[PDB]
C-alpha cells in the first residue's frame, strides 16, 4: 500500500501563481525521486521536471524553465511545485509519479493528480 | 527535440493477443532509453505497467510482458481480458529528458 496524495483542484484567473503539493506514505520517502507531469487531451503526457529529495536539486523539462519551482518538505514527506503566471495554457492535470532512481526503473505509483482550471 | 511515437489505437478481442510498440525519431530504442509502459484506466488513473524494458511491476497480470522488438519498444498482451481497456503510454529517457510517448487506446473486446 504505496500512496502519493494530491489535491483534486485549483480555479484561478488568470496570471495567478499557485503552489502545488504532492504527499507520500508507505514507503521510504527521500530513497525515490519525484517527477511532475502534466496532462492535457492530444496526447499529454509532458514530463515537467524531477526533484531528488535528498539533494533538493533538480532537473526541469526546459520548456518550462521560467515556469514551474520544486522544492520539498522531507519532514512531512510532501513535494512541491509552484507555476508562477499562469498565462491559461495551463489548463490541465498535474501528476507526481514515483520512480526509482536507484531501481527497476519505473514510474509505478502515480498520484491521483491536482487539476488547474484557468 | 525528440519524438516519441506510438500507434493510435490498437483494437483487439478477447482471448486473443496484442502488441503495442514505441518508436524514437533518434534512432534505434534500446535498454538504455529505459522504456517505461504507463496504463490509464478510464477516467484519469495510472498505474505503472513495465520499466525497465521488461521488469512487470508488481500486481499487474502475468498476461502483460515488455521486451524490445527491433529498433522499436513493445508491450505484449496475451490472452487480452477486458479489464484491459485503457490508454498505454510508454517513455522514453533521452539524455537530459524523458519525453513521452502519445498513447495508444487499446480497446479491448473490439
Ligand atoms: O543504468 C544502469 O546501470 C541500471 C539502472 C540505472 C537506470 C538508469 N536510469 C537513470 O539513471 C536515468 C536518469 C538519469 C538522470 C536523471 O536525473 C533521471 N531522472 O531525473 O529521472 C533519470
Amino acid at each position: 500500500q504505496v500512496q502519493l496524495q494530491q489535491p483534486g483542484a485549483e480555479l484561478v484567473k488568470p496570471g495567478a501563481s499557485v503552489k502545488l503539493s504532492c504527499k507520500a506514505s508507505g514507503y521510504t520517502f527521500t530513497s525515490y525521486w519525484m517527477h511532475w507531469v502534466k496532462q492535457r487531451p492530444g496526447r499529454g503526457l509532458e514530463w515537467i521536471g524531477r526533484i531528488d529529495p535528498n539533494s533538493g536539486g533538480t532537473k526541469y523539462n526546459e520548456k518550462f524553465k521560467s515556469k514551474a519551482t520544486l522544492t520539498v518538505d522531507k519532514p512531512s514527506s510532501t513535494a512541491y511545485m509552484q507555476l508562477s503566471s499562469l498565462t491559461s495554457e495551463d489548463s490541465a492535470v498535474y501528476y507526481c509519479a514515483r520512480y526509482d532512481y536507484y531501481g527497476s526503473s519505473y514510474f509505478d505509483y502515480w498520484g491521483q493528480g491536482t487539476t488547474v482550471t484557468v | 527535440q525528440a519524438v516519441v511515437t506510438q500507434e493510435s489505437a490498437l483494437t483487439t478481442s478477447p482471448g486473443e493477443t496484442v502488441t503495442l510498440t514505441c518508436r524514437s525519431s533518434t534512432g534505434a530504442v534500446t535498454t538504455s532509453n529505459y522504456a517505461n509502459w504507463v496504463q490509464e484506466k478510464p477516467d484519469h488513473l495510472f498505474t505503472g505497467l513495465i520499466g525497465g524494458t521488461n521488469n512487470r511491476a508488481p500486481g499487474v497480470p502475468a498476461r502483460f510482458s515488455g521486451s524490445l522488438i527491433g529498433n522499436k519498444a513493445a508491450l505484449t498482451i496475451t490472452g487480452a481480458q477486458t479489464e484491459d481497456e485503457a490508454i498505454y503510454f510508454c517513455a522514453l529517457w533521452y539524455s537530459n529528458h524523458w519525453v513521452f510517448g502519445g498513447g495508444t487506446k487499446l480497446t479491448v473486446l473490439e
